[PDB]
């Protein structure tokens, strides 16, 4: 996040594709949390930290107008589908679990 | 035999049992064998007991497999009542070890 | 003996196969009320049971107990007075019946119960008639008292208040027990529970208990969280003794003007940074480790219990296999 | 007196070496519960091994 504070390296990153990269990556762990729901009650501390980061990494690309712009359509999908799939989580659901579909569900209205 | 057996369960008699119990044994002629009878209706009556309560709650037997229809937990009430069962069948069983053999090679199901 | 600074505890390492014992119920009732026939109470936490034994002392042939009923619940209260006059409330566990005289009375309970709240009711009596007509003496002056109204007409006194509080009953004129500090005069009940200090969450009915069961488990998560910062915080520290030790420097014991500390000569002797390490290790990373293990195992409760409402809920919307207990 | 002290160092020398050879092993000493009247030595001291302890 350091590296890439300026929205130059955020457009670079996002240009390279960037962003369907992590949004497959918080679709595989919400679907990761999905399976694991319905798996063992496996209470953990942390259990969210990938999940939380890699939402703030996209809120912190979107942040950037063009970047919202370009990829508008192309995230409302998997948005849609992750905050969907957290809503699901009731046994699982972590504080960490809390503030990533909140995140989310700002970055669905923004979009 | 069955029917003197079936007083002798009848707790409503506690004086007409005794009265059963000595006409059972006479009827049987032995005391080796009146317990042995006395033994083998106990068990069978505390088994058919499990059978239907569990059968009420949902656990079916069917061609001696046990279906639950219903999933969850138990009443703690019934784990009540079949732990008297089970307590009744298992002093029978410690107290007397043949009894419960015979009864269960009689009824393999109920192994 | 355990290894406090572990990641998702181990629900096999960390979790014990917690013994029962013979536990006073007085030392861990923290709130009791009465009533005429019933005592009710609050413990410390929620307790496995699997036996109660009642201890007889004093025994007066006026008035023998003849049934006792004990109750139960799992409800988490503030104060025991929430529950003393809510009969729907309570389970009941068992019902024994005494021989007139009997001095001990143990109840073996056909399953394990989990209480946060004990109530023992006297609920029969062999009971002995007397001649109440005849006027009772004043327990302060000695004088002839007629039995209605039972107040001496020479000073004042009461003849029916409680011996222990001075409280009278309006309803009862001879109750069992005062409803007000639970005094009996026939005879003295000591309670001992076979039981554990498993503690454990309050079942659920309806959303608002749904709700504020989810709630209840979110701010334990909050607390897990926090206490897992403080046992891996230990952890760099740890770390930087281990090194410490490992360098194996000989450190002369130094002559620390504050001597405060309970410092002995063979463990101002042992290495400060091997006992800095014992002080931070078995003792600050244990307790972190303890507090959170005891909050990850009640988190573990509450979302079972929760887990099981939802089933049922779900089992009633839906209006499976022998080997069941893969499931559950 | 003095061949009497040294005899007595040169005593202790054996039991050293043996407890040093037991910290050697560095082998997990779990505490042991003190069945007998052992000195309620605090728990934090009482953690440093036994071995070592006696060292
Ligand atoms: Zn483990
Ligand atoms: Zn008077
Ligand atoms: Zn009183």
């Amino acid at each position: 996040q350091k590296l890439i504070t300026s929205a130059h390296w955020k457009v670079y990153l996002a240009a390279r594709g960037v962003l369907p990269y992590v949004g497959n990556l918080i679709t595989k762990e919400i679907a990761r949390l999905l399976a694991l729901e319905e798996a063992t009650l496996s209470t953990d501390l942390q259990q969210g930290y990938a999940l939380k980061s890699l939402t703030g990494l996209l809120s912190s690309f979107v942040e950037v107008e063009s970047i919202k712009r370009h990829f508008k359509s192309r995230l409302v999908g998997t948005v849609l589908n992750g905050y969907l799939c957290l809503r699901k989580l009731v046994v699982q659901r972590t504080k960490l679990i809390d503030e990533t579909q909140d995140m989310l569900l700002e970055m669905l209205e923004d979009m | 035999f069955y029917f003197l057996s079936e007083y002798l369960m009848i707790q409503q008699t506690p004086f007409v049992r005794r009265q059963v119990r000595k006409l059972l044994l006479f009827i049987c002629g032995s005391k080796e064998k009146y317990r042995q009878l006395r033994d083998l209706h106990t068990l069978d009556s505390h088994v058919r007991g499990i059978k239907k309560l569990l059968e009420e709650q949902g656990i079916f037997l069917r061609a001696s497999v046990v279906t639950a229809s219903s999933g969850s937990a138990l009443q703690y009430d019934t784990l009540i009542s079949l732990m008297e069962h089970l307590k009744a069948c298992a002093e029978i069983a410690a107290q007397r070890t043949i009894n419960w053999q015979k009864f269960c090679i009689k009824d393999d199901s109920v192994l | 003996d355990g290894y406090y600074l572990e990641s998702d505890p181990c629900l096999v390492c960390n979790n014990p196969e917690v013994p029962f014992c013979y536990i006073k119920l007085s030392s861990i009732k923290v709130d009791t009320r009465y009533t005429t026939t019933q005592q009710v109470v609050k413990l410390i936490g929620s307790h496995t049971i699997s036996k109660v034994t009642v201890k007889i002392g004093d025994l007066k042939r006026t008035k023998m107990v003849r049934t006792i009923n004990l109750y139960y619940n799992n409800r988490t209260v503030q104060a025991i007075v929430e529950l003393k006059n809510k009969p729907a409330r309570w389970h009941k566990a068992k019902k024994v019946q005494l021989t007139p005289g009997q001095t001990e009375v143990k109840i073996d309970l056909p399953l394990p119960i989990v209480a946060s709240n004990l109530m023992i009711e006297f609920a029969d009596f062999y009971e002995n008639y007397q001649a109440s007509t005849e006027t009772l003496q004043c327990p302060r002056c000695s004088a002839s008292v007629p039995a209605n109204p039972g107040v001496c007409g020479n000073c004042g006194e009461n003849v029916y208040q409680c011996h222990k509080c001075r409280s009278i009953n309006y309803d009862e004129k001879d109750p069992f027990l005062c409803n007000a500090c639970g005094f009996c005069k026939y005879a003295r009940f000591d309670f001992m529970l076979y039981a554990k200090p498993c503690c454990a969450v309050d079942p659920i009915e309806n959303e608002e208990d749904r709700k504020k069961a989810v709630s209840n488990i979110n701010t334990l998560l909050d607390k897990a969280d926090r206490v897992y910062h403080q046992l891996m915080g230990h952890r760099p520290q740890l770390e930087n003794l281990l090194c410490k030790v490992n360098e194996a420097a000989p450190e002369k014991p130094q002559d620390d003007s504050g001597t405060a500390g309970g410092i002995s000569s063979t463990s101002a002797s042992v290495n400060r940074y091997i006992l800095q390490l014992a002080q931070e290790y078995c003792g600050d990373c244990k307790n972190s480790f303890d507090e959170l293990s005891k909050i990850i195992q009640k988190v573990f409760a509450s979302r079972k219990e929760l887990l099981e409402y939802d089933l049922q809920q779900r089992e009633a919307a839906t209006k499976v296999q022998p080997t069941f207990t893969a499931s559950q």
